[PDB]
């Protein structure tokens, strides 16, 4: 009706108008890496992680907010894009701090997980990192913002989902920086879902932290009990003991998200 | 390329024929033996004179583990959990929580003596060199569960062995 | 190495051969306990430039297996060319 | 330090200690407790805080490739120091 | 053509007689193949590769030289595989394996990974 | 056209009396036929593809000398891959399992609009970037 | 070149991929599919009833002459109905070249025992019989090689547990070795190393 | 040290479990055990006899065999050097050098 | 040490007869050399 | 006729006729402990150590074929260095297997004197181990990718003095044994194997070789740098025991032989594949640098993923063809890993190469064949 | 074609029950003897009760194929008896002599644990 042709690497997908060249991607089962795209945030376009080619144009488009147009042909594999993504993962981990032992996102890092399939495998950056001060927020979210990469997930989040506006960038440059920019309490019946969608482990679990790893934790499938919304959870548990509650994906309860409480 | 081990033809002529009859009237060739196990007998013999002589190591050797510390006395282990996800056993259970100061710190570091291999990748997969597998081989016990290592066990094998686990990563570290 | 002359020839003679030339323990040939240290070389992926990994990916340059028949004049051939004779070796033919 | 219960047995710097009335202190009796007598939480608060002129410092560990990985720290906070994430050694910014 | 004392492989004797060997057998094999379906592949290329290695034999009264040419070690070796091959053709005449497929596997059962 | 002589079987497939696994371990657990959710700690999506079954839980205790936690569930580590539900369901019903189904959680498609950012009269407009 | 690339060689490619159609059309009752992979490895894909055809064809005839039987195993893939993968490695010392012959089977359905055309199978059947439960036709000495006598189920089924079902210890009381449910000390601790991040798209399965 | 090579079971003193002990073989090494005459101690080298070693979590491994057989000295290692396993032995003799058999029997 | 014995026969000890308030004239013990003695006498350095 | 369950990691059912066998029945899995299966919950990397104990006289070689197999699906290549020091540890494994093979073989039938002499030697070899992975046996050395670590300083020059003098005492152990009387007694005429028979029975090794086939992975499917270095194949012609006993002390000779060429063209260069998703990077770089740091942490909690694909992965190791059928599914962690032991078809021959003669024929048999039951039984 | 199942040795369960009754008068006769070879404690009749108890458990059997493979375990279990492969440890392993007797009702489970 009025669904347009795309293609894929060169297969054929009858997608509707607007939709991205990473959703186009989507439905043939390919996921374009990201760092800053969130499908229940608005569109932000900063990490360019997403950079993918369009046969017969010279210019590399961002994949999350470029909409498909008719008779494009996406090459989510060729050299181009492969060339891109080393470069942006290359910038990515210039000032990245080399804390992935101590770091509590280890094991469960998209940074980490798309450097060792979308990057090199090595360094040239013989210069000295950059170093940025924690902020405090609150009992809840332990900030170690030398690992941020600046993906403003959390402050789309705080703003669009938690309704709170206090999470911002202040600077600029290489000096920018995600914060309060005062000593505020980021406390919120929502707060702790910033934890989630951060791909780094700028922003951890404070009760949780150090006890557990991702890769030894058991995941068992429940449902929360702290209100009457029934939000569907998975439960980590480690050699018979609870380690921390995790939301779970349903599209009619609560999405991707879980109140402080159940957290 | 190769070659035959056992293809030869033996001569039949008469001073041949009685060279084989000479060595199976007289034998010569089992006397040819006992000259073999004669002259090992006036050789030195290999034996050391243990346990006052021992048997020269590397310092790659891979024997018993150990926590080691930095020059201030502080732990180098970090909770990382590297060790136990490596160690191809699974002899090594892990704990941690932050400590009182807010460092990431261990609070069980087990190592069933009896489920490692002594693989040495546990020394491998360590970032900050604490848990590495000394020079001591000479630890056998008594009963069971004196190899079931805990934390305070490991640590006093690194306090009992610094001298000697820093000479060797000393000698070692420009080959890892 | 300690042995005194006459032991020498006995055990020679007994074993028919000069043993002390090929001694089966170790005295000072070996090399010493304490080495210099080392300055291994790098790779040839150690480059600062013209080195992207997508251009020597060898994981990602593997393929799914190629149907040659599936079931959803010509001259017969073989798996390859039937295996070439081996020569007698010159070194030593006959043991 | 080594901090003795009220029953006669050592703390261990993990703060493990068998209670007064659980059975499994029987393990012990006509052996030992092993515990370890330099605590590392104790060692690592006599290091003197290192006094440095610039915004952001780096360590090691010391011993360079025999240390911890390299990691920058920042000192722009006059209330704190600065925390070694590895080593805990502390770090401070010259009056400024 | 002085007769070699051994073929270097323990149990394979000596054949003082290659040629009218390999010719029996040869011309054997080809009368078996008769019995065959004239489409069916097996008889097409078993007769292509019999035929060229008969005529190998009628055209290299030298027995060090016609190893050289069928290229299948030592004769007594070829002498052994025509064996073989005669034995596979009389089995091939009862299971028939030219006819058509037996039946179809289901969908994914060569599918990997799954 | 298979040469080879055949039968009919118009019977239930088990073979939970061959298997070798005693009865306490098919009569009293329940197995569980799902899709994993993603771990929501990462956006990657490919560990929620195949079909998984997972056995209940038992119980873990202490043991006494270490602390270690110690079962007694041969089953505790047992997990299974399957293409589809299917398969899943085949395979537990031929081992005598019982078993629940859930049905797969696939994300539904978003509207996606980068200039809804910068709306001029609706309430998507961002207020910083 | 690429130090750390592994060449290719297309001319054994070639040669295998021609010689796959020449066992195709040399025996279409039985084989349904046949493929040579990236680094030159042939496989061909047969009925469970042309296990004796297909390896007595391959073993006599002269453009094969597969003589040896390198190893006979299985493997076991639950998601399909027919559960057991019946792998034929054969070596040619006249071609020197190797083929693999693939089959399948499941836990009621038995095979056809390849003793006649190699004489090592008979213990690899064996090992198959009780490691995986497949049950050979018409072999001679059908029976347990590895596991202990008396021992119930297939260790290397794919949902038989890691440390079985039960485990022995010396009892004082009826001064034999006995046999009791296990229990673990340490329960093995399962690990979830997958990335959820794809890693190779050449192998993509469409959805 | 007066170790002889190799004895036969019924003149050894001392049984060396040297190797992986399965539940196959388990009942044969507590037969060999048991027709032992007596003083009789045993020693349990390397990981696999200990406890079960790198593979304590097999259907196949008897986890140790000192589940059954008395075990009086463990060496640890995969495999234990010559010299380990000659350490060993000599804490063995160590070990009988303060049996008091006889002052115990003198005090009944 | 005599360097003109064959090697591992070079270097040797002669215990203590008493060490930790133990008598160690005939019970002489592997494990009574102290780490820094211990790398210098199984040969994994040359320098005492 | 009477039955002998002789019992014990060998039991043997025979029945015996007087003094001849008429029945022999191997009776395995006494050392059977599930590696296949165990496998199978260990990443790539923690299951190369399963492979040291499979045959534990050819520790090297069992590595280096599973190291070839993974490397094989992984599509990467060692780098020279790493090949040649593969092929140099090869070479000195299959001495520390032969030297336990003749002399135990010697051992079981009476002339225990050359153990002795032989196992100083072996002694010597295990240093070499111990000094470039730290192991005397179970070394871990040889992984996919290349090796762990480079050759100390020094060890070259020992390998050359040890190679200097083993071509003497080779002639020692030959001078007790090869024209012996009681061991020619012994050993020819027994266990006579035809071609025909070994090639279908699954032979491979000297197996093969002892009977005039001409066959030898190293020279017709060769792998590593077995192409650039130069020896011979010893070839029998009786298919006896004593063809093959020759066999083994002329591949010791031949094994110096490439020990000589290995010291002599041993380049230098990395020894590990340059390509840090697949080996650990330098430990220097791993505490300097972002991407180094971050393949380290993954390549030893969750290993390197080995794309989809299923291979058949043989070597000429000292025993025979030892492979590994190996199938990946596209995770760190292999679906299955099928290893093809050479002494397991070797034994199941025990039966037909035992026909026809006495008891203590039985254990010059099982000596001539090789076996070791780590690798029988798995 | 679905139902098209190739079969092992039985064509029925007429021809399978025919299979099971002659194993089952095998491993009667063969009782008496094994109680004297391993010199086992048990009686002639516990050690038939044994035998008439696990062939009572697969009687609800109604595939021929799944009944051959009973059969055929069956016979390569008796093997093993008759040729004394087994040990006394392996015989005794039917008896469950070192197992407390587990309780069977709600309450006596209730009391000691949680599995059902
Ligand atoms: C029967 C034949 C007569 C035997 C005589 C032994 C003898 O004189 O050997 C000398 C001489 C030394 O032996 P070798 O083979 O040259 O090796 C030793 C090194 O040369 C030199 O080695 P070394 O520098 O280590 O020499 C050390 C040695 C100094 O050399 C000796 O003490 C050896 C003399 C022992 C007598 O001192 C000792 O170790 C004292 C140990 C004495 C134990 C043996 C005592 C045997 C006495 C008879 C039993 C009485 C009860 O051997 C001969 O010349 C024998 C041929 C002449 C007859
Ligand atoms: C202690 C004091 C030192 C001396 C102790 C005695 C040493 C005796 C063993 C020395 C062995 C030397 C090796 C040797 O020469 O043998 C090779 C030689 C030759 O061995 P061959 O077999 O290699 O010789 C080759 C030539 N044909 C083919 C003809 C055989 O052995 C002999 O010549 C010895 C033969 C005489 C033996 C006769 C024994 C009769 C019994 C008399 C009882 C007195
Ligand atoms: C004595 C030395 C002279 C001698 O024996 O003759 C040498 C002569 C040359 O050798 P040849 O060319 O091989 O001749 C044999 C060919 N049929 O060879 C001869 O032709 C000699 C005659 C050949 C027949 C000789 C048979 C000798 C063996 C008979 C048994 C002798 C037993 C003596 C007692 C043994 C106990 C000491
Ligand atoms: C009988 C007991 C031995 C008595 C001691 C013998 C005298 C010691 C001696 O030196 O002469 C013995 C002699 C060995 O001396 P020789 O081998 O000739 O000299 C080697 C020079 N590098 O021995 C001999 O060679 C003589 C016998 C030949
Ligand atoms: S956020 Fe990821 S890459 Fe950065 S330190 Fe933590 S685990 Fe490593
Ligand atoms: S703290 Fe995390 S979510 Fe927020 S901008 Fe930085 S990386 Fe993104
Ligand atoms: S040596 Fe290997 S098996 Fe032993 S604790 Fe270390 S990593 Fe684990
Ligand atoms: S010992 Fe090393 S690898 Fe193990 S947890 Fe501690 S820091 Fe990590
Ligand atoms: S060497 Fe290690 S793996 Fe082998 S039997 Fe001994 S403890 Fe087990
Ligand atoms: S995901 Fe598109 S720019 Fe960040
Ligand atoms: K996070
Ligand atoms: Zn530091």
């Amino acid at each position: 009706s009025n669904l347009i042709e795309v293609f894929v690497d060169g297969q054929s997908v009858m997608v509707e108008p607007g939709t991205t060249v990473l959703q186009a991607c989507e439905k043939v089962g390919m996921q374009i890496p990201r760092f800053c795209y969130h499908e229940r945030l608005s569109v932000a376009g900063n990490c360019r992680m997403c950079l993918v080619e369009i046969e017969k144009a010279p210019k590399v488009v961002a994949a999350c907010a470029m909409p498909v147009m008719k008779g494009w042909n996406i090459l989510t594999n060729s050299e181009k894009t492969k060339k891109a993504r080393e470069g942006v993962m290359e910038f990515l981990l210039a000032n990245h701090p080399l804390d992935c032992p101590i770091c509590d996102q280890g094991g469960e890092c998209d940074l980490q997980d798309q450097s060792m399939m979308f990057g090199s495998d090595r360094s040239r950056f013989l210069e000295g990192k950059r170093a940025v001060e924690d902020k405090n927020i609150g009992p809840l979210v332990k900030t170690i913002m030398t690992r941020c990469i600046q993906c403003t997930r959390c402050i789309r989040f705080a703003s669009e989902i938690a309704g709170v506006d206090d999470l911002g960038t202040t600077g600029r440059g290489n000096d920018m920086q995600v914060g309060t920019y005062i000593e505020k309490m980021f406390m919120s019946e929502l707060s702790g879902n910033i934890i989630d969608i951060c791909p780094v482990g700028a922003l951890t679990s404070k009760p949780y932290a150090f006890t557990a790893r991702p890769w030894e934790t058991r995941k068992t499938e429940s449902i929360d009990v702290m209100d009457a919304v029934g939000s569907n959870i998975v439960v980590s548990t480690r050699t018979g003991e609870v380690m921390r509650i995790l939301p779970r994906m349903h599209e009619d309860i609560n999405e991707e998200w879980i109140s402080d409480k159940t957290r | 390329t190769y070659k035959y081990v056992n293809l030869r033809e033996p001569s039949m002529d008469m001073k041949s024929v009685t060279d084989r009859a000479a060595q199976t009237l007289l034998w010569t060739e089992l006397i040819r033996g006992l000259g073999m196990t004669l002259s090992y007998l006036f050789r030195e013999p290999a034996t050391i004179n243990y346990p006052f002589e021992k048997g020269p190591l590397s310092p790659r050797f891979r024997g018993e583990h150990a926590l080691r510390r930095y020059p201030s006395g502080e732990e180098r282990c970090i909770a990382c959990k590297l060790c136990e996800a490596v160690c191809p056993a699974q002899a090594i259970t892990i704990e941690a929580e932050p400590r009182a100061d807010g460092s990431r710190r261990t609070t069980r570091y087990d190592i069933d003596m009896t489920k490692c291999i002594y693989c040495g990748f546990c020394q491998e997969a360590c970032p900050v060199d604490a848990i590495v597998e000394g020079p001591n081989f000479e630890f056998s016990t008594e009963t069971h569960e004196e190899l079931l290592y805990n934390k305070e066990k490991l640590l006093n094998n690194g306090d009992k062995w610094e001298a000697e686990i820093a000479a060797n990563i000393q000698a070692d570290y420009l080959y890892r | 190495a300690s042995a005194t002359r006459f032991i020498q020839w006995l055990r020679n003679w007994a074993s028919g051969r000069d043993l002390q030339a090929k001694l089966q323990l170790r005295y000072q040939e070996i090399s010493k306990r304490t080495q210099p240290p080392p300055k291994l070389p790098v790779g040839p992926s150690h480059k600062l430039s013209n080195n992207y990994y997508c251009t020597r990916d060898g994981r990602r340059e593997a393929m799914p297996p190629s149907i040659v028949m599936s079931s959803q004049e010509k001259k017969a051939v073989s798996p390859a060319p039937p295996i070439k004779r081996w020569e007698l070796s010159q070194d030593e033919p006959y043991l | 330090g080594v901090r003795t219960s009220p029953t006669g047995e050592k703390v261990t710097h993990t703060g493990q200690v068998y209670d007064d009335g659980d059975y499994r202190k029987v393990r012990f009796v006509g052996r030992q407790k092993e515990v370890n007598e330099n605590f590392a939480i104790d060692l690592i608060a006599e290091q003197p805080v290192s006094q440095v002129g610039s915004r952001v410092i780096s360590c090691d560990g010391g011993g360079g490739a025999l240390g911890h990985p390299r990691v920058y720290i920042n000192l722009d906070k006059e209330t704190k120091t600065g925390t070694c994430g590895y080593c805990g050694l502390q770090f401070r910014q010259q009056h400024h | 053509g002085l007769l070699k004392k051994t073929t270097g492989l323990v149990g394979l004797a000596v054949c003082e007689t290659p040629h009218e060997r390999l010719k029996i057998l040869y011309t054997k094999i080809l009368d078996v193949l008769g019995h065959i379906p004239k489409n069916a592949a097996y008889r097409k290329y078993t007769e292509q590769i019999t035929n060229e290695k008969l005529s190998m034999v009628k055209a290299e009264p030298d027995v060090k030289k016609l190893e050289e040419r069928l290229q299948g070690g030592q004769i007594e070796e070829v002498i052994l595989q025509a064996e073989n091959e005669l034995s596979l053709a009389r089995k091939m005449i009862q299971w028939k394996p030219w006819e058509p497929l037996v039946e179809e596997p289901p969908a994914s059962q060569w599918k990997w990974p799954i | 056209t298979r040469d080879t002589q055949l039968i009919t079987v118009d019977e239930k497939l088990d073979i939970t009396t061959i298997t070798g696994v005693p009865e306490e371990h098919i009569k009293t657990r329940k197995a569980r036929i799902f899709v994993p959710a993603r771990n929501n700690m990462q956006s990657g999506v490919n560990n929620t593809k195949k079909w998984k079954m997972e056995f209940d839980t038992r119980e873990r205790w202490e043991n006494p000398l270490m602390g270690w936690a110690s079962t007694a569930d041969p089953l505790s580590n047992l997990v299974l891959t399957f293409s589809t539900k299917e398969d899943a369901v085949a395979f537990a019903e031929k081992n005598g399992w019982s078993y629940d189904v859930e049905e797969r959680k696939v994300p539904k498609p978003k509207s996606k609009s980068y200039g809804a950012n910068f709306s001029w009269n609706k309430r998507t407009r961002v207020s910083t970037k | 070149t690429r130090p750390t690339v592994r060449p290719r060689n297309d001319v054994a490619h070639k040669q295998l991929s021609a010689f796959g159609e020449y066992v195709a059309e040399i025996l279409p009752k039985y084989v349904q599919q046949v493929q040579v992979s990236c680094f030159n490895e042939l496989e061909i894909c047969i009925h469970p009833d042309g296990v004796i055809p297909v390896l007595t064809f391959l073993r006599d005839h002269s453009n094969a002459q597969f003589k040896s039987l390198a190893d006979l195993t299985a493997v076991d893939i639950p998601t399909r109905q027919n559960r057991f993968e019946i792998v034929y490695n054969l070596l040619s010392l006249r071609f020197n070249s190797r083929i693999r012959v693939k089959t399948y089977t499941d836990e009621l359905t038995p095979i056809e025992s390849s003793v006649p055309v190699y004489k090592a199978a008979n213990w690899y059947e064996r090992e198959i019989w009780d490691m995986f439960g497949v049950f050979f036709a018409n072999h001679p000495d059908l029976r347990r090689i590895l596991t202990d006598y008396g021992f119930e189920g297939h260790p290397f089924r794919k949902d038989f547990p890691l440390s079985g079902y039960v485990e022995l210890r010396y009892d004082d009381e009826v001064k034999r070795v006995v046999a009791e449910p296990v229990e673990l000390a340490q329960e093995f601790r399962k690990f979830d190393l997958n990335s959820p991040w794809e890693a190779f798209p050449a192998y993509r399965q469409p959805p | 040290f007066g170790v002889v090579f190799r004895a036969s079971p019924r003149q050894s003193d001392v049984m060396i479990v040297a190797g992986t002990l399965t539940n196959k073989m388990a009942p044969a090494l507590r037969k060999v055990y048991d027709q032992m005459p007596e003083p009789r101690y045993v020693v349990s080298m390397g990981s696999c006899a200990n406890g079960g070693g790198y593979y304590h979590y097999s259907y196949s491994v008897v986890r140790g065999c000192d589940r059954i057989v008395p075990v009086d000295i463990y060496v640890p290692g995969c495999p234990p050097t010559a010299e380990a396993l000659l350490y060993g032995i000599l804490q063995l003799q160590k070990k009988i050098k303060r049996e008091k058999r006889l002052r115990i029997w003198y005090r009944r | 040490e005599d360097n003109k014995q064959f090697f591992g026969r070079h270097r040797w000890v002669i215990y203590t007869t008493e060490m930790n308030g133990k008598n160690t004239f005939w019970d002489v013990d592997g494990s009574m050399v102290p780490p820094e003695w211990h790398r210098w006498l199984h040969c994994m350095t040359d320098d005492p | 006729n009477l039955t002998l369950n002789f019992g014990p990691v060998l039991r043997l059912v025979m029945e015996l006729s007087g003094e001849m066998v008429r029945k022999c029945d191997p009776h395995i899995g006494l050392l059977h402990r599930g590696t296949e299966k165990l496998i199978e919950y260990k990443t790539y990397l923690q299951a190369l150590p399963y492979f040291d104990r499979l045959d534990y006289v050819s520790m090297m070689c069992n590595e280096q074929a599973y190291s070839l197999a993974v490397e094989k699906l992984l599509n990467i290549r060692p780098p020279p260095r790493a090949q040649w020091i593969r092929v140099l540890f090869g070479e000195i494994t299959r001495l520390l297997n032969h030297i336990m093979a003749v002399t135990t073989h010697a051992l079981d039938i009476g002339a225990m004197t050359p153990f002795f002499w032989m196992f100083e030697e072996r002694e010597k070899m295990f240093e070499f181990y111990e000094r470039v992975s730290g192991a005397r046996m179970h070394a871990a050395y040889v992984r996919p990718g290349g090796v762990h670590q480079d050759l100390p300083l020094g060890l070259m020059d020992d390998i050359y003095e040890f190679s200097k003098n083993f071509s003497l005492r080779i002639d020692e152990l030959e001078e007790m044994l090869t024209n012996n009387r009681i061991w020619r007694n012994r050993t020819v005429d027994i266990g006579i194997v035809t071609a025909e028979d070994a090639l279908n029975y699954g032979f491979s090794g000297v197996m093969l070789r002892g009977s005039g086939i001409q066959w030898d992975l190293r020279k017709t499917q060769p792998y590593d740098v077995y192409d650039q270095v130069e020896f011979d194949v010893p070839i029998g012609s009786r298919g006896d025991c004593y063809d093959r006993y020759l066999c083994r002390v002329e591949e010791m000779r031949q094994s110096i032989r490439i020990i000589s060429q290995c010291l002599n063209k041993m380049p230098p260069g990395e020894i590990k594949v340059d390509d840090a998703k697949v080996s650990p990077p330098k430990r220097a770089e791993m505490k300097t640098s972002m991407e180094s740091l971050i393949h380290h942490f993954k390549l030893y909690t969750e290993g390197y993923q080995v794309p989809p694909g299923a291979t058949y992965t043989a070597i000429e190791a000292p025993k025979g063809e030892f492979g590994v059928y190996l199938v990946s599914d596209g995770s760190s962690r292999p679906y299955r890993c099928k290893i093809k032991a050479p002494g397991f078809a070797h034994l199941a021959g025990l039966d037909k190469m035992s026909k026809g003669h006495m008891l203590a024929d039985v254990v010059a048999i099982i000596g001539t064949q090789d076996i070791v039951f780590g690798e029988v039984d798995r | 074609a679905s139902t098209s199942v190739k079969p092992i040795f039985s064509r029925d369960m007429n021809e399978a029950k025919r299979r099971v009754r002659e194993l089952y008068r095998a491993w009667y006769r063969e009782v008496p003897n094994t109680v004297h070879l391993f010199q086992l404690d048990i009686s002639v009749k516990q050690g038939r009760d044994k035998v008439r108890e696990m062939f009572k458990k697969n009687a609800h059997i109604t595939d021929p194929r799944v009944v051959d493979l009973l059969v055929i375990k069956g016979k390569m279990e008796l093997e093993e008896t008759i040729k004394v492969w087994k040990q006394r440890t392996h015989v005794m392993r039917f008896f469950h002599e070192t197992e407390a007797p587990r309780p069977k009702d709600f309450l006596s489970k209730f009391y000691v644990g949680h599995d059902p």
